[PDB]
């Protein structure tokens, strides 16, 4: 405790200051420069970051309390002269000399008044005199202020070029760090109107600095993961420009405006489609833009680029729309083919080869219903890339031998065989055409729109499946006809066929079966805020389900397409109009909670979350609403895969602690799904914690759910070392958990994984995070999974080809013009970086390093070396261009 | 006392705090068997603890392990050891197939007839299993700038004939598989080895140098016949010593009654490492800052080929080492650095990343958030006359 | 209690009964306190009266200049040498409770009580009354530090890990000291033992004339002898003689008045003795 | 336990509020929604009916097994009290995380499966090397260092205290540190100082304890030393006396010398080495600085060399005040009569001056103090020095 002596600052700053009286009286220089001295003394001495307890800052403070008491905040008469050396030093150890409550009068001393600007004097500090002071205005009193009545007199017009040098200023000092830090003003002032503070600082940041956009822009989207309702609207288009304006990236245009085209408006994202029409630069950043534009998140935009400028520049949309959907072709048509790919791999049916030699005999499994699943070891294997001449025989025999649901099934995989083709797809089917069949007809013409799906070249717009449909006076020749042109039809959405297949439901006639998957097919062309076949759904629905619902294929199936398509939307406008023509009862309103959280696929919402579990969350009502609650758990597996990891911890917490250890029929019945749709990688948590309520079936249920949960647990990044749980759970099941309902089953998902050994995409993400149908065909899998005999006739329509929007696999690829490139790439971990430094390592796991077409992976975002120039993106995708330059290497 | 440093200062701090308490107080609300002497949360194994826990009691028996001596002729008739119990003449059960039995073999065979079940994976102890490293450190190859001939000369050797053995067979040659890397210390062979090991792409094992010294005869070199077993069991792997002085330096016997053990380890070494049957697929990196003092058995050729030495930067090694050790940091825009190694005639990289971290202590000191170019500069002057008048020099 | 023997089953291995110990080993070799009642020692004893009777009689005097009274006291000097009974003496001289600790092998290798031997001896000394114990080179011949460290502790240089556990508390003495003497000083761990625990060790310098008679006195008290001897003259016999060496001499004047046929120790006895013993000695 | 990832604001951000409000929401939801499960159905079907069935599925005589080797999934390998090992699986019961090589298990009689684990003892090496708990004086004791415990503290005491300027740069502390000067110098003192006033663990190390009877165990005692050291928690090592164990190669002889050259180069590279350690704090005592080893001396090892200055008449005035504070003094003493006189004398020499007082006035027995005290007693350690 050396004090003492040399407490030069606590004396003549704690006499001179004392005495205003007798300083500010009586002694101009006394007042005038004894307190410019101390303005200089305590500015250079007591005014900048330097510790805890300063010379002056906790020191000339501790009598400086009443010091600065009385010098000037009572003189009653103040000027314009004793205004810059008079709150000289009282103003600035401000706040350590009061106490917490300093938000509401904190405007008194140096709030009150600063001489000239804040700069002028507080631009040798970091933040004690005016920074954090300017901090501590934009919490609390430009908040209150600006709550109803922002424009007064001073805390807005102060305010306002404040703003301007606060917000280069957390830049300002260095700019480097608190870049970010500035978002904490801009989004915490005016947090709903953030385009006002974000109008500013959108200009000011185009003005801040060409290599600084990029840094605080990834905080405003970091800001943008999720926001108050009004913030995530509003701060995402603010985010749009900044690399328009000042930076000029422009290659996360299409995508990461897809970011701001649904949250916005319906209209926002086709005006940016006019934006790619007039950013027409290069071809390459331009071609790699609207390559994503038909299958990598949306299509059907190629009736845009047609104009006068069809050339290059806008011949590049056929190119797009099924050329480089050409080149998706040529990516197993000469990757895969030499790297790994035999066309008939088969060997699910083969690995299943030494349980004969566990528990001595074998040859006593005899279900023929496994021969269901038999099919799949063709049907998976072949999903995508992959013919059979005559290695279908097993599905020629069985097609030709029982299981009319097994001719529609073993007919339906032939275009899993046949996946992403336009060259000879039906002439495959043709020959397996003419049996007089309605299952194996209906299955591979079915099968045919999976064959052109995502294409949009010519192959039946109304030739196959229309002329499939006008022989409909029965089986699923009436049912399956219409599924697979709106499985073909869903990336493109094409109003006109679907108008055609109105009339479906339209027709009134019997479709017990037939009506839900009408309404599931046809929606899948255009459902979601569906406009006319949400009409002639629920006209029937009010016509006959208002009379009679007693199983999930009415009621189940309608609601789907009320709001299934449009599950990226966040506007919650067509729940009332979809809603409001059904609100009658209990059972009608299952819908209720369709279109609420399907509006609510992903984003901040937990406010929702608490009406998504307290509302419904037991209250045993001897099974009246039991399915209501299921399903109301069935929307709590959203909102938890795109919260980014907010929704997932949580989710694990809660679904590991209520339903599998103290639960209901809803824990006990349905609760996987949330798995079953949340995880599509698969990690040892919830591989583990699944089979722990798996292999244990609890099969007093109907135990096919826990099958059913079987099935999709194998839902994770096609192939791991899962092939242990799987396969012995399928010799613990070979006798229990019987073949005659699970035989299909076991190998079913066994298979799924290993079916090309790649291509799984629907996880409602692209790029890193964003989102991208994966829902229609995807969702009603796993709403067509209740229980039961919906696997046995009308699920085999759904349960084969229900999900079939995979967009491949892998980004390994270099497409250079020429075509020709291996660049050398390397391997990594997903980047876990936000915000640590300038000098921050993007991935983690450098050790391997590959160069031509490899594993994308789920965590996965490789960048690469050698700058062999990769200037098309920057932001991946897996069809780069490589404009090739030596920029200094 | 304090001031709001941002906005809602403990408004988020104590907000997360209580839901975190909260976490808690919800478990045990909910009441969790905790410290039961070794087991898991009930909430995990109640949904295991059933009949299958029984498919792993009944269909797998205790499986007593045992060791095989050798077969007979038309039949298996296998003589084994338990490990002191006793030695039996016994037979396969028939879940196996009589093909992977080989001898010097650890099989497990039931406990009741005493018939072989399972072949096993032989022994490895864990004084070795431990310096197989295992995982491979982030160390980039831009990351050891500053000897790019050294870097070049040992890319010609431990990655060029690996990643491409293609050219040596197009020109008919073998690449030197034994390297020593040398000279003064804190200049980037330890980089080196880590970078080397970052895309190793093969089974990189650690070797400390006095390791292997211990107190009974022989055991050392059991060590070293242990590593060139997983050596030649692991294909395409590689091995580190350092400071390998220890071994082998000389063969002192004026007086012989000096070191004498490890430099029979050391001949195992020369053994095992050159001689009677070479080891194939194998390549040896090793570094040393007195490589004067060794016995010139190493020294000859086939085993140590290559000699790549690390110098002291003259000026611009320095330079480029302010570019390393400089870079991974926060500055403002104002850096220049050629002003900086001008004025560290004789420095090495290490000291250079010691200028770096200590250029942050002052703004560390000095509560700023990051190091300014000018902080910098008095980081630079500080240890400009720090290393003028250091304590040794 | 943990270290108890119980009853066992052989099928289940269910306890029957927790069958009771045979003795405390520490227990029933619980050392002597004994009547705690030596020409050539008499100049150390001072040095103990200091290092002992002064702390002990004075807690003000180093409490008012606040020094950690001298507890730890050493010597050192040829084998024995009064070390033994003087420190069993000057325990009493202020009423402090000799507490003996040969402990020399035999204790060293019990394990199991290792750990309290220790401790339940300190108990013993903080219970019984003001005590003094002593030590003796026995902890020297055990173990002295981490020589036998790491490669199997050797069970000795642990419990002297105890010991500093223990003297690195709170006594200030009090009234209490504990005295150690030993050969073999530049081994042990009294680095750590000097600042506080333990302090000087004093000298011992040859023994004299009379010293050596009335130690003859002293070692020939439990005999049967003869009056009509110059006893000055026989400890005048030996010039070169030690402390216990004089206690010899007295075993081979009983051995001379054994060989002389009677239970006289006649002056005849020692006459001899001086030569026989001397004569033993007479090898450098 | 791991609930959520994410600290990447590092700041209030609002990102971080919409965070943590988010987590509250949702633990908020658990906790009530498990509290309508005791609210319609409190139920008690999961404490001593999986305990006790699970407890009697396991067995009694409970015989203690150890680890050999681990395979897959289920199955390992065990070794019994005698050496018969068996292939034997394990249940999904005991903590699969705890499971590694060397250790206590519990097992079956008749399948011999494991059964349970047995939590490890504390190994009697923290107990020897250790220093417990706060030995000594704190920070009332120094006779004078300011820079000294600027250095020693910027590089340890304010990094782990406010962790908040080295992760705003991304910049690493300094390593190591050499304490050096004078001997009597109070090295011991600030080390056992700074091990008073400490929030992470400390050790203590002596040089002279590394030299076996057994051939080469030396660099085994260093290696798991700072093993303990890393695997037990945030450690702060310090090992004095170095200087008579590490020097230099002097001549490069052999015969225990080259031993202790070998145990030095395990210090070195077990220094660092390899993956560096982390968490890892070093601080080294010597008395001389110039006989050492440059290669230990280089950056990487050790970025603070302090020097421990005398003081002349200025601190000393406050060491004779502390070693006299606990202390009567009659009023015939002044600290100037010796303070005032010498300019080098060691703050060991203070010490032995104010205890050389009690040893004088007391084996007199006289009473609390006289100027002839320290008269003689200052003399007396002018003889301690120079004699
Ligand atoms: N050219 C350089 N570039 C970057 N860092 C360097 C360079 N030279 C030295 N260093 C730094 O100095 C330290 C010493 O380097 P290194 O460990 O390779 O020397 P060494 O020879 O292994 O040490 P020793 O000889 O003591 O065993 C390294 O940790 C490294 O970060
Ligand atoms: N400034 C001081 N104030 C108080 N005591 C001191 C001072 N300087 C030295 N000493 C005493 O001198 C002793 C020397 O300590 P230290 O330098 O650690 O020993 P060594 O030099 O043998 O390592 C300390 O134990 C302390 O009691
Ligand atoms: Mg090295």
């Amino acid at each position: 405790m050396e004090e003492g002596g040399r407490d030069k600052a606590p004396v003549q700053p704690q006499q001179s200051p004392a005495a205003a009286p007798g300083g500010t009286d009586e002694k101009p220089s006394g007042k005038e420069r004894r307190d410019a001295g101390d303005k200089d003394k305590e500015q250079e001495l007591s005014e900048e970051d330097k510790q805890l307890q300063d010379e002056l800052e906790m020191l000339v403070e501790r009598l400086g309390e009443k010091d600065t008491s009385l010098y000037r905040p009572a003189l009653e008469e103040l000027r314009r002269q004793i205004r810059s050396s008079t709150t000289s030093m009282t103003s600035v150890p401000k706040p350590l000399k009061f106490l917490r409550p300093h938000y509401g009068k904190l405007k008194e001393i140096y709030e009150n008044m600063a001489p000239g600007e804040n700069k002028r004097f507080a631009a040798d500090i970091i933040s004690v005199l005016a920074m954090t002071m300017s901090g501590e205005r934009e919490c609390l009193k430009y908040r209150l202020v600006g709550s109803q009545e922002e424009l007064a007199s001073w805390g807005h017009e102060y305010v306002r070029h404040l703003a301007g040098e606060v917000a280069k200023e957390w830049q300002e000092l260095d700019d480097a760090e608190k870049v970010q830090r500035e978002p904490l003003l801009t989004l915490v002032k005016e947090i709903v109107p953030y385009n006002m503070a974000h109008n500013a600082e959108h200009e000011a940041c185009d003005l801040l600095m060409e290599i600084e956009q990029v840094d605080m822009l990834e905080k405003d989207i970091d800001e943008n993961a999720y926001a108050k309702v009004c913030l995530y609207l509003t701060s995402c288009v603010n985010y749009v420009p900044e690399p328009e304006n000042s930076a000029l990236l422009r290659c996360a245009l299409g995508v990461f405006r897809k970011f701001s085209r649904f949250p916005e408006a319906l209209r926002l994202a086709l005006m940016l489609n006019d934006m790619e029409l007039v950013e027409d630069i290069f071809t390459s950043c331009k071609d790699v833009v609207v390559q994503k534009q038909m299958a990598f998140m949306l299509g059907r935009h190629g009736v845009f680029l047609e104009l006068s400028e069809d050339v290059e520049e806008y011949e590049d949309l056929t190119e797009i729309m099924s050329n480089v959907q050409l080149n998706s072709n040529f990516l197993a048509l000469a990757r895969e083919l030499d790297i790994m790919e035999p066309k008939v791999p088969d060997d699910i049916y083969k690995t299943h080869l030494e349980n004969n030699r566990f528990g001595g005999s074998g040859s006593q499994v005899d279900s023929a219903r496994m021969n269901l699943a038999s099919s799949f070891v063709n049907g998976f294997v072949n999903a995508a890339f992959g013919q059979d001449k005559l290695l279908t025989d097993d599905g020629n025999k069985w097609l030709y031998k029982n299981k009319d649901h097994g001719m529609l099934s073993a007919a339906a995989s032939l275009g899993m065989i046949l996946l992403w083709d336009v060259d000879g797809g039906l002439t495959q089917i043709d020959k397996y055409l003419y049996s007089s069949e309605d299952y194996i007809k209906s299955g591979a013409l079915l099968a045919c729109g999976i064959v052109n799906s995502g294409v949009r070249n010519e192959c039946d717009p109304a030739l196959a499946l229309l002329s499939d449909y006008v022989l409909h006076n029965s089986n699923t020749m009436r049912l399956g006809s219409i599924f697979g042109l709106g499985l073909a039809y869903a990336g493109s959405n094409r109003e006109d066929v679907l108008t055609l297949l109105l009339p479906v439901m339209g027709d009134s006639k019997s479709s017990m079966e037939v009506a839900g998957v009408t309404a599931l097919a046809c929606g899948m062309i255009a459902v979601g805020s569906c406009n006319g076949d949400v009409t002639s759904t629920i006209l029937q629905t009010i016509m006959e389900k208002s009379e009679t619902e007693l199983k999930d294929t009415y009621a189940r199936w309608l609601p789907l397409g009320l709001g299934l398509n449009h599950l990226g939307k966040g506007e919650a406008i067509e729940a009332i109009l979809a809603a409001l023509e059904v609100v009658s009862e209990p059972f009608r309103s299952f819908a209720n909670t369709l279109v609420d959280v399907c509006a609510y696929a992903g984003s901040g919402n937990v406010l929702k979350v608490q009406q998504l579990l307290h509302i419904c969350s037991e209250h045993f009502d001897s099974k009246e609403k039991e399915e209501d609650k299921d399903k109301k758990e069935k929307k709590d597996k959203d909102k938890k895969e795109a919260p980014a990891d907010m929704g997932a911890h949580q989710g694990v917490a809660v679904l590991g602690i209520a339903l599998i250890a103290m639960g209901e029929e809803i824990g006990a019945e349905m609760a996987l799904r949330t798995f079953g749709h949340l995880l599509r990688y698969g990690e040892p948590t919830l591989r583990r914690a699944v089979p722990l309520a798996l292999a244990l079936i609890s099969v007093s249920n109907p135990r096919l759910n826990i099958l059913d949960t079987l099935s999709k647990f194998s839902h994770d990044a096609d192939p791991e070392v899962s092939y242990n749980s799987i396969f012995a759970m399928g010799m613990v099941g070979s006798g229990t958990n019987n073949a005659r309902l699970a035989a299909m089953l076991r190998q079913l998902a066994q298979y799924h994984a290993k079916d090309p050994n790649n291509l799984f995409m629907v996880r409602l993400a692209q790029g890193l995070t964003h989102l991208g149908k994966g829902t229609l065909t995807l969702c009603p899998y796993h709403s067509d999974r209740q229980l039961m005999s919906q696997v046995a006739v009308a699920g085999l329509l759904t349960v084969l080809v229900s999900f079939l929007d995979v967009r491949n696999i892998i980004l390994g690829k270099s497409h250079y013009v020429l075509y020709g490139l291996v660049a050398a790439m390397q391997p990594r971990m997903l980047v876990t970086f936000d915000e640590e430094l300038r000098p921050l390592p993007v991935s983690v796991r450098v050790g391997q390093a590959v160069d031509v077409v490899g594993q994308a992976g789920k965590p996965k975002t490789i960048t690469g070396f050698q700058t062999h120039t990769t200037p098309v993106l920057l932001a991946h995708g897996e069809r780069a261009e490589l404009a090739t330059e030596e920029f200094l290497p | 006392k304090t001031y709001g440093q941002s906005t809602y200062s403990r408004q988020i701090k104590q907000v997360e705090d209580d839901i975190q308490q909260l976490l808690k107080k919800i478990n045990e609300l909910t009441g969790i068997k905790e410290s039961d002497t070794g087991l898991a949360p009930p909430a995990l194994w109640d949904l295991a603890a059933d009949k299958q826990t029984l498919q792993s009691e009944q269909p797998l028996q205790v499986a007593r392990c045992t060791k095989i001596i050798n077969a007979d002729s038309e039949d298996p008739k296998y003589i084994i050891n338990v490990k002191q119990f006793a030695k039996f003449v016994v037979d396969l059960s028939d879940q196996v197939a009589p093909t992977d039995i080989e001898e010097g073999m650890r099989v497990g065979v039931d406990r009741n007839k005493y018939q072989i079940h399972i072949p096993l994976p032989p022994k490895i102890d864990p004084t070795v299993t431990m310096m197989q490293v295992e995982e491979k450190p982030d160390v980039t190859y831009s990351d050891v700038g500053g000897c790019k001939e050294q870097i070049e000369k040992l890319r010609e050797v431990v990655e060029t004939p690996l990643l491409h053995p293609e050219r040596f067979v197009n020109l008919g040659i073998e690449p030197p598989k034994g390297v020593l890397l040398f000279g003064p210390p804190g200049t980037g062979k330890t980089l080196c080895a880590r970078a080397v090991a970052n895309r190793t792409d093969a089974c990189f094992i650690r070797v400390i140098g006095s390791e292997l010294v211990q107190k009974y005869v022989g055991e050392g070199a059991r060590m070293v016949r242990e590593l060139f077993e997983m050596a030649r069991t692991k294909k395409a792997c590689l091995i580190f010593f350092d400071e390998i002085d220890a071994i082998g330096g000389a063969r002192f016997d004026d007086g012989a009654g000096g070191d004498n053990e490890v430099q029979r380890t050391m001949l195992e070494l020369i053994n095992q490492l050159d001689g009677f049957d070479p080891r194939g697929n194998i390549k040896v990196l090793m570094a040393t800052n007195r490589p004067d003092t060794l016995d010139p058995a190493l020294m000859r050729p086939g085993r140590l080929d290559r000699k790549i030495e690390f110098s002291l930067p003259d000026l611009e090694g320095r330079t480029h080492i302010f570019k390393i050790h400089a870079r991974s940091m926060s500055v403002e825009r104002d850096i220049r650095f050629e002003l900086l190694a001008r004025l560290c005639p004789n420095s090495t990289g290490a000291e250079i990343r010691s200028v770096c971290t200590e250029a942050g202590m002052f703004a560390i000191r000095a509560r700023r958030k990051i190091a300014t170019e000018k902080d910098f500069l008095e980081a630079v002057n500080k240890v400009i006359k720090s290393y003028a008048k250091f304590s040794a020099t | 209690t943990p270290n108890c023997r119980v009853a066992l089953r052989n099928d289940s291995y269910t306890l029957h009964k927790i069958l009771p110990n045979k003795v405390d080993p520490l227990v029933s070799l619980m050392m002597v306190e004994k009547v705690p009642d030596i020409g050539g020692l008499d100049k150390q004893i001072k040095e103990i009266k200091e290092v002992i009777e002064l702390p002990v009689k004075h807690p003000e005097l180093f409490e008012a200049l606040g020094i950690a009274q001298p507890k730890g006291v050493l010597l050192y000097g040829p084998p024995g040498t009064g070390k033994t009974l003087l420190a069993r003496a000057v325990a009493h001289h202020t009423d402090c409770t000799f507490i003996r600790v040969s402990g020399s092998e035999l204790v060293q290798k019990f394990i199991g009580e290792g750990a309290r031997m220790v401790r339940e001896l300190f108990v013993m000394a903080r219970e019984h009354a003001p005590s003094i114990i002593f030590m003796d080179e026995i902890d020297s011949i055990g173990s002295s530090r981490l020589e036998g460290g790491s490669g199997g502790d050797s069970e000795v240089q642990r419990t002297m890990l105890e010991l500093l556990n223990q003297l690195d508390g709170f006594e200030a003495t009090k009234n209490i000291k504990v005295i150690m003497a030993t050969n073999r000083i530049d081994i042990l761990d009294s680095a750590l033992l000097r600042p506080g625990r333990i302090d000087r060790k004093i000298e011992f310098p040859p023994p004299n004339e009379e010293a050596r008679l009335d130690i003859l006195k002293i070692h020939s008290r439990k005999m049967n002898l003869t009056r009509g001897i110059n006893l000055r003259k026989i400890a005048e016999l030996m010039p070169g003689a030690s402390g216990a060496e004089v206690k010899g001499v007295c075993t081979e004047a009983g051995m001379y008045a054994l060989r002389e046929r009677r239970v006289h120790v006649t002056q005849e006895d020692f006459e001899m003795a001086v030569a026989k013993v001397m004569q033993k000695d007479s090898e450098k | 336990a791991s609930k959520l990832p994410l600290v990447t604001p590092h700041t209030q951000c609002r990102l971080k509020l919409l965070k943590l409000e988010r987590i509250k929401d949702y633990l908020l939801m658990e906790e009530e929604f498990i509290r309508n499960q005791e609210q319609m159905k409190p139920l008690e079907e999961k404490q001593e009916e999986e305990r006790s069935k699970v407890d009697d599925l396991r067995g009694t005589p409970m015989s203690v097994g150890t680890l050999e080797e681990i395979i897959d999934d289920n199955h390992a390998i065990v070794s019994t009290s005698v050496g018969s090992e068996h292939y034997v699986s394990i249940l999904s019961f005991v903590d699969k995380d705890l499971l590694e090589p060397g250790c206590s298990v519990l097992l079956n009689h008749k399948v011999h499966a494991v059964i349970g684990v047995l939590m490890d003892d504390t190994d009697p090496l923290v107990t020897v090397m250790k220093v417990e708990k706060a030995p000594q004086e704190t920070y009332a004791d120094i006779g004078g260092l300011d820079n000294q415990i600027q250095e020693i503290k910027e590089s340890v005491e304010l990094p782990l205290t406010h962790p908040e300027y080295y992760e705003e740069m991304g910049i690493k502390p300094p390593k190591g540190v050499i304490l050096y000067g004078p001997p009597g110098t109070g090295k011991t003192l600030l080390a056992k100082a700074v091990a008073n006033q400490t929030s992470a663990t400390f050790l203590r190390v002596v040089g002279s304890e590394l030299i076996q009877k057994y051939l080469g165990d030396g660099p085994k005692l260093v290696r798991e030393l700072f093993r303990v050291a890393e695997e037990h928690a945030p450690s702060i090592v310090f090992i004095d006396e170095i200087d008579a164990i590490g020097t230099k190669r002097y001549d490069s002889n052999s015969g225990g010398e080259r031993e202790i050259q070998r145990t030095m180069l395990e210090l070195l590279n077990q220094l660092d080495g390899f993956d560096s350690r982390g968490d890892v704090k070093v601080i080294m005592a010597t008395n001389r600085i110039e006989t050492l080893d440059p290669a230990l001396i280089r950056p990487g090892r050790i970025d603070r060399k302090i020097e421990f200055p005398l003081p002349d008449e200025k601190t000393k005035k406050r060491i004779f005040q502390i070693h006299t504070s606990r202390m009567t003094l009659a009023d015939d003493v002044t600290l100037d009569d010796l303070i005032m006189a010498k300019d080098d004398l060691s703050g060991a020499d203070i010490k032995a001056i104010c205890t050389e007082a009690g040893l004088m006035a007391l084996r007199e027995r006289r009473m609390k103090v006289t100027n002839e005290d320290f008269k003689k007693s200052k003399e007396n350690v002018l003889y301690k020095k120079q004699e």
